[PDB]
RNA sequence: AGUGGAGCCUGCGGCUUAAUUUGCACCCGGCCCGGACACGGACAGGAUUGACAGAUUGAUAGC
């Protein structure tokens, strides 16, 4: 019913998982168009160069994308077929195999964007023992706080399959730092309704009387048209 | 003494086509 | 064509046609995005 | 087993439209008729009814 449920990523992406993925054509054209409303989702300034990561970068149709705008990027993943497969793919940015939730290797005030396609909905369930989703969210939070811009902004892409995900991931996002929100494209709508979470770093006293009256007991006249109604001016 | 300035003081269709199928 | 006359020469590669294929009775079909601040 | 992908058809929205009726109803053109009461006007010098022929008309028609 969904990848999620599979198990931990280095095995339910295996070769013929990232065979048919690189020849699937609605991949192709819906994470494009997500690479594309990623990278619109920060106000990255016009005409002015930039440094991405582009993290669960899979196939590099993400980077692709990136490097068609002009822009370098970083990939890092953690399988290898999909890397392998991306390398065949022939693409500009350069790539770096590691799991996201232990840490991200790069050293502080680097990088002036960050772009994450459907990876982080990943490191909401635990397949291991010595697994915690919460600690494990926590530092990789931690380590985009650490290793971004103070000021640059962050694209979260995501397909929660619960609000319990969500609430676990705003709360280790926002004890790290991280300021923004969620953007939710096409709230109301269902095959286009995908989150992203967007981040950086930096008369009626008479009523009340008849009502009175009314609790208490006795007899009140209707209430009508004139029930709170100026007679006449006094003198 | 002041003075009276009660104004400012500064002063390719066929012949018979109509216009619905053209 | 339902609304106004269309006034046309019948030329003589009309010969098979229908009259009331030279006067359409429709009109052609002739048919942004948030940004977070803070 | 699928649907969500693709082509086609259909339903709501929305868009175009003269109309694309709606929770033949729609549109574009042509007929037909449509108070008395009061007061002021016209009316046997004439109120008003009917009409062949031709025409406008998309067609005919004293409508
Ligand atoms: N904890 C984790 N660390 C690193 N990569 C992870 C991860 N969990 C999932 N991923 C990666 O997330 C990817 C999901 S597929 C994404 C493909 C990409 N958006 C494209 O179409 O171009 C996989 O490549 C997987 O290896």
């Amino acid at each position: 019913r969904r990848p999620e449920h599979g198990g931990p990523p280095e095995l339910f992406y295996d070769e013929t998982e990232a065979r048919k993925y690189v020849r699937n054509s609605r991949m192709i054209d819906i994470q494009t168009r997500m690479a594309g409303r990623a990278l619109e989702l920060l106000y990255l300034p016009e005409n002015k160069p930039c440094y991405l990561l582009d993290i669960g970068c899979g196939t590099g149709l993400s980077g692709s994308y990136l490097s068609d705008e002009g822009h370098y990027w970083v990939g890092l993943d953690i399988s290898p077929a999909m890397l392998d497969e991306a390398v065949d793919r022939e693409i500009e940015g350069d790539l770096l195999l590691g799991d996201m939730g232990q840490g991200i290797p790069f050293k502080p005030g680097t990088f002036d964007g960050c772009i994450s396609i459907s990876a982080v909905q990943w490191l909401c369930n635990a397949n291991k023992k010595s697994e915690n989703p919460a600690k494990r969210l926590y530092c990789f939070f931690a380590s985009l706080f650490s290793v971004l811009v103070r000021g640059s902004r962050a694209v979260l892409q995501l397909y929660p399959e619960n609000s319990e995900q969500l609430e676990l991931i705003t709360t280790q996002a926002t004890k790290a730092g991280f300021s923004g929100g969620m953007v939710v494209d096409y709230p109301n709508s269902a095959k286009a309704k995908k989150f992203y979470l967007c981040l950086f770093s930096g008369r009626a006293w008479v009523l009340e009387k008849k009502e009175r009256h009314r609790r208490q007991g006795r007899e009140v006249r209707p209430d009508t048209q004139y029930t709170g109604r100026k007679r006449k001016p006094r003198f | 003494e002041s003075l009276q300035a009660e104004v400012i003081p500064d002063p390719k269709v066929p012949k018979g086509t109509s216009s619905y199928q053209a | 064509n339902g609304k106004t006359f269309n006034q046309v020469e019948i030329k003589p590669e009309m010969i098979g046609h229908y009259l009331g294929e030279f006067s359409i009775t429709y009109k052609p079909v002739k048919h942004s995005r948030f940004i977070p601040l803070k």
